[PDB]
Order: structure tokens, then sequence, then C-alpha cells
């Protein structure tokens, strides 16, 4: 059979960089070939694994994950380093094998004046550790602001949805990448 | 400054490594990209490799096993190319990288051919 | 994403000289340009495809809308013509379209 990637890619609707939508996937098989013939993102930088490699090797589980960033902001997610996407609101893990996807939102995220309805976690109580989730609005004020998606801002401040991928055969069993 | 090997030759079947060593500013923060330089013809990207992790993405047009590996002590980017053949006698470039969806190549290695013939 | 500018120059220098990217159906606002001299290391020439970076003549200048973007060299000479190459963006295999030569009289 498959697994419906499109749901994560090519979906409509966008989860913020707090509330993102976190989703565990298994018993499949995965036409990485799709994400390939696909030819649609910006960039699908890869981890641990190159994505040749990432289709003849062994997968249990997988972390997908949905959300979306200001431009220039996808430079805060890779191991190590600050910022508000980049620690007060997730981290990528450091041992790590998925790998992350992300591309232009203009015309599905963006509009005249810009569009309102993401918002960030700009500040926290606790950076958020390796994956974790606070979506709340803990104080530190709510640190939740949202970002404007102008055709007329800078490129960096325009809105890049991001789809990450995370595997994980910690010992659990087959049913995972294709042939 | 990048500053890659010297020109090389091979045989087909096997693989071989190269390298690029850069100076002038913090090598761990800027991406590196690798670059084929066709015989008498156009261009054609082949990956970049993040300097501070594996950020390989690997344009996939040929799968000749392009491995990208590196080391942040000596600062220097190595790329391990397998199943050396007749459609890679061509000049590889480093290539100096913004650090995200910037990306631009302006400053380079000297360009390296690794020639493929039957023999030495 | 495939790009097809142009196959190489043949005019008198000194002249305001187009080439033009012609981009696939992908219409990317950003892209790049690069100078190639003869078994020289290429130069990125136009940033962004519109920002000058730093070092550069202003002989050639860069254009374009949406998809289809063009390179104007004004006034170009017999010192500065050798290989231009475009360069795509975002969409994954960043590819780079068969250049533009430049020979002139």
């Amino acid at each position: 059979n498959l697994c419906p990637f499109g749901e994560v890619f090519n979906a409509t609707r966008f989860a913020s960089v707090y509330a993102w939508n976190r989703k565990r996937i298994s018993n499949c098989v995965a036409d990485y070939s799709v994400l390939y013939n696909s030819a649609s993102f910006s960039t699908f930088k890869c981890y641990g694994v190159s994505p040749t490699k990432l289709n003849d090797l062994c997968f249990t589980n997988v972390y997908a994950d949905s959300f979306v960033i200001r431009g220039d902001e996808v430079r805060q997610i890779a191991p190590g380093q600050t910022g508000k996407i980049a620690d007060y609101n997730y981290k990528l893990p450091d041992d790590f094998t998925g790998c992350v996807i992300a591309w232009n939102s203009n015309n599905l995220d963006s509009k005249v004046g810009g569009n309102y309805n993401y918002l960030y976690r700009l500040f926290r109580k606790s950076n958020l550790k390796p994956f974790e989730r606070d979506i709340s609005t803990e104080i530190y004020y709510f640190p939740l602001q949202s970002y404007g998606f102008q055709p007329t801002n800078g490129v960096g401040y325009q809105p890049y949805r991001v789809v990450v991928l995370s595997f994980e055969l910690l010992h659990a069993p087959a049913t995972v990448c294709g042939p | 400054q990048l500053v890659q090997s010297g020109a090389e030759v091979k045989k087909p079947g096997a693989t071989v490594k190269i390298s690029c060593k850069v100076s002038g500013y913090s090598f761990s923060n800027y991406y590196i990209h690798w670059v084929k330089q066709a015989p008498g013809k156009s261009l054609e990207w082949i990956g970049y490799i993040d300097p501070f992790n594996g950020g390989t993405s690997d344009n996939l047009k040929f799968k000749g096993a392009a491995t990208l590996t590196a080391d942040t002590s000596t600062d220097t980017a190595y790329m391990e190319l397998s199943s050396l053949r007749s459609e890679d006698t061509a000049v590889y470039y480093c290539a100096r990288s913004e650090y995200d969806p910037y990306y631009v190549m302006d400053y380079w290695g000297q360009g390296t051919t690794v020639t493929v013939s039957s023999a030495s | 994403i495939v790009l097809t500018q142009s196959p190489f120059q043949s005019v008198s220098p000194k002249e305001k000289v187009t080439i033009t990217c012609r981009a696939s159906q992908s219409i990317s606002s950003n892209l790049h340009w690069y100078q190639q001299k003869p078994d020289q290391s290429p130069k990125l020439l136009i940033k962004y495809a519109s920002q000058s970076i730093s070092g550069i003549p202003s002989r050639f200048s860069g254009s374009g809308s949406g998809t289809d973007f063009t390179l104007t060299i004004n006034s170009l000479e017999a010192e500065d013509f050798g290989i231009y190459f475009c360069q795509q963006t975002n969409f994954w295999p960043y590819i780079f379209g068969q250049g533009t030569k430049l020979e002139i009289l």
C-alpha cells in the first residue's frame, strides 16, 4: 500500500511553531520517490542519511511534523542554534536520523496586508527541549506574536512552510521504506 | 578563500575522495556547495554539505553514491565520489554558500578535474 | 525548473546586449548569475537578479519578471566577455541552465 504524505505536504492549513502538527507514522510503505518527483520545495536537507539511502534503509516509526516559519528563520532549525524557533519553540535532537523540507508559502499563507493567523512563541519559561511542545502561552505577557506575510517584505520574512521527518528504528518492527 | 586538491585521474569501478579547505571566516557556520563542471559543456549541481551537520542535500541526477563528509578540525570538506566512470571526467568545485536559503556560489575552489580512462 | 537562456553571443561590442533567461513553468522570484572565464572557477555576478554584490562594474544589469528573467550587458567591450551561466533557486535540484557564452566582433 502506502500512507498519505499528502496530508502534511499537500495539505491546506498549517500549524504554528509551538502548536505544530506532530504525527507518528508506521506500518506503511512510503514512496519517497514521490517526495523527489515533486520538485517543489526550497530546501531538502537530509541529516544522517542521503535521500537515496533513506529509501533503502529500515524504518520502524516516523515522527512527521508540519508547521511554518518566517523565511530567514529557517536557519534556526539545525542542531545547536538559538533564537525563537531554534530553542524557544523547538529543537532538532542531536541523535537524529530524519530530515527537513521547507518551501515558500506565498499564495497559500500570504495576501495583501499579510496573514496573521500564524503565531510563534517569542518567549518561554523554558526553551523547548528536543522535540518538546509547550502549546500554552505561559508568561515570561503571552509571548505568542504573529508574523506578517507580505509580498513586499523581505524574502527572509516571507512565509516558509516547513515539514520535518524524524525516523526511529529503536527496536520497533518493520513495515516502512517501501521496497 | 577555498583550496582544493590537485588535478587527478583514476580507473572505473572504484571510488575517490577529494577535499577543500577554507580560510577567512567562520567555516563551521557557512555551507559549502559542490558543483560539477562538464567537459566542454554546461554546469550541473551535485550537492552541498553544511560544515556543522551532515546537511547533505544531494541532487539525485547522478546517483554515483556521491557522498559528502567534512571535518571542522582542519576546516576541510571531503567529497567521496563512488563508481568512477566516463560521465565523471569533469571539474568539481567546492563553493562558498550562504548559510540558508539565500544560496549563492560566489567563492570557489581552484576546480579539480577527475579524469576517467581505462587506466592510470 | 529547466533553464535555456541563451546558446551564445555574436554581436558588435559596446552595445546593450541581452541574454534571455527563459525559465520553465516554475516562476521563482529568486535567481543568480555567474561569469565564467576559460578554465577559471566562475564567480556569481547578479545576486537575486536585482541586487548588486560588492566588486562588480555596472556594465551588466539584471532584471526580469516572475519566471522569465534577463541580463542586459550594457556597453560590453572585448575585455569582459566569457561564458555567463544562470543559476536557478529554491526548486530543490538547483539546476543551472546551459549558460551564455559571449563572443563579439
